[PDB]
């Protein structure tokens, strides 16, 4: 008795190294990379709705700065905000800048509803050379710069808007800060000025701040922007004796807010992907990625490792 | 691996085995041959494809989160935002590292296991007609032509046909 039968397994000339609990370099026949380390050099405009701010960041977009008209009526899953965005209007700050930016981006649309505000005897539609629109002096087109009457008068303002719609309203308003006491009286008249905006369960009061600031677009004055949300069944009251940068209406807020914002200089292309990093879209089925912690959409999970290989075959023992 | 077949009493793998993961290599009076075993091969592949699919299985579908990059330091709130994200990343990086190490350990044991199951299957078919040579091979103590070999491979080998011949050859 002399025939032989042998049981065995395959092998290849050169396999792939993987890690186990006990060994950090085990050669197996095949393996699969689980970390995506390669990104597209562009953002995919599908299936997610991307809106390119271009030269306007989202705050200037809400305010209606010059050059931001293309953002009117816009709706987005992801607002694409550009690093090389430019201020093209009156110098301003927003006391809770990131919170306003967050609310606007999350909300996911710029749907402005014009409203008329019977302001007393004050002059309206103040403009500035810092906010040029085709070299004609202009201003934020969502705001209304209120100044004193011709007959040397700024009366107490006392206006009310009632919300009986079926959506919450976002009112953006501001307070102007003059550079000198002469400036304050030359615009306002009153000194000090002051703004008070209130709802049933909330309020806000601002004292203007007079002082010389660095020149920005030929101005020493500043505007500070604020906002007020008005729920259905609520209402809003504007009270001023000066320095109010009034709203021309309100933004519509979605009941459900599901959108966001991504700050990146990456161009929008023609590809298809549901995962965007600040370095570009990902196109992958891998469970992890090492490209950026900044990622939005249906994405692999961000990890520190550059590579993690899953064995998809047995130990490779050639010959 | 746990069973000590692959990279164990099986000295090495077969580069010539290109249509299967496991198989049979034989020698008898009319020649030699290598043939893949489908059942063992499919068992291993199914288990590995199972792992692959459970990995692809789930969702990290996120939109509005927190800021993660900052120009200048701000203090308390920024510190917390950075610590939250750094904490998350370390925990997910740990999960990824452990998952692949656990899965790979298991994959290697599963493939070692399926090799051993195949060897054990054939051992049991042969009963008293063959002896384990120790290298994953059986010495068969009777004439076994190509049809006999194929009957072993396809699981229809009837040991009683050859038993008298085999017992006589093994002993005495
Ligand atoms: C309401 C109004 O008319 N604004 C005037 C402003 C403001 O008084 C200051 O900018 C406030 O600091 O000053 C200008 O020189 C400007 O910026 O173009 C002229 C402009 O007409
Ligand atoms: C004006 O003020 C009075 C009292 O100061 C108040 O009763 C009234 O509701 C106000 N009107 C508006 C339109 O806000
Ligand atoms: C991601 O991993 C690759 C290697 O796979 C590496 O070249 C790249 O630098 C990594 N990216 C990081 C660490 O941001």
């Amino acid at each position: 008795g002399n025939p032989v039968i042998c049981m065995g397994h395959h092998a290849v000339a050169n396999g792939t190294m993987v890690k186990t609990l006990a060994d950090d370099q085990v050669e197996v026949v095949t393996a699969q990379e689980l970390v995506e380390s390669q990104n597209l050099p562009e953002l995919c405009p599908s299936p997610l709705r991307l809106v390119d701010g271009q030269t306007c960041d989202i705050i200037n977009g809400a305010l209606g700065s010059p050059g931001c008209d293309h953002l009117n009526g816009a709706e987005w899953d992801v607002f694409i905000e550009r690093p090389n965005a430019v201020d093209t209007c009156y110098p301003f700050d927003v006391p809770e800048y990131q919170s306003l930016r967050s609310i606007l981006a999350n909300n996911g649309k710029f749907e402005f509803i014009a409203e008329e505000f019977q302001w007393n005897t004050v002059k309206q539609n103040g403009k500035s050379g810092a906010c040029k629109r085709a070299n004609v002096n202009d201003f934020f087109n969502r705001l209304n710069w209120l100044v004193k009457s011709d007959g040397n008068a700024y009366p107490l303002q006392n206006l009310t808007k009632i919300n009986n719609g079926d959506y919450a309203r976002l009112y953006i308003w501001g307070v102007h800060h003059p550079s000198t006491d002469t400036e304050q009286t030359n615009l306002y008249k009153n000194n000090p000025g002051g703004v008070t905006v209130s709802t049933k369960t909330s309020q806000t009061s601002v004292v203007p701040n007079i002082g010389s600031r660095p020149l920005v677009r030929g101005q020493s004055g500043r505007v500070s922007f604020y906002w007020t949300i008005v729920e259905p069944g609520d209402l809003i009251v504007f009270n001023t004796i000066g320095n109010l940068i009034a709203p021309r209406g309100h933004y519509k807020l979605n009941n459900q807010k599901k959108s966001t914002i991504l700050n990146t200089a990456i161009p929008i292309g023609s590809c298809v992907s549901k995962c965007h990093t600040d370095k570009g879209s990902l196109s992958t089925t891998k469970p992890f990625q090492n490209i950026s912690r900044i990622a939005v959409g249906d994405c692999p999970r961000y990890v520190k490792q550059g590579s993690l290989k899953l064995a998809t075959g047995m130990r490779n023992i050639p010959e | 691996g746990l069973f000590g077949a692959i990279a164990g009493f099986i000295e090495n793998g077969w580069q010539g085995l290109i249509d299967g993961w496991y198989g049979f290599r034989h020698q008898n009076a009319e020649g030699t041959g290598t043939a893949a075993d489908l059942k063992s091969t499919q068992a291993a592949i199914d288990q590995i494809n199972g792992k692959l699919n459970r990995l692809i299985e789930k969702t990290n579908d996120k939109y509005h989160q927190i800021e993660k990059e900052f120009e200048q330091v701000e203090g308390r709130i920024q510190d917390l935002e950075k610590y939250v994200e750094d904490t998350k990343i370390d925990l997910w990086s740990y999960n990824a590292e452990l998952l692949v190490a656990l899965e790979n350990q298991h994959t290697i044991d599963v493939t070692d296991s399926e090799m051993n199951k195949l060897f054990e299957r054939v051992r049991r078919q042969l009963r008293e007609n063959a002896e384990d040579k120790g290298n994953g091979c059986f010495e068969i103590f009777h004439k076994c032509d190509n049809n006999c070999i194929e009957s072993i491979r396809n699981g229809t080998y009837d040991h009683d046909i050859y038993r008298d011949e085999a017992i006589n050859n093994r002993f005495q």
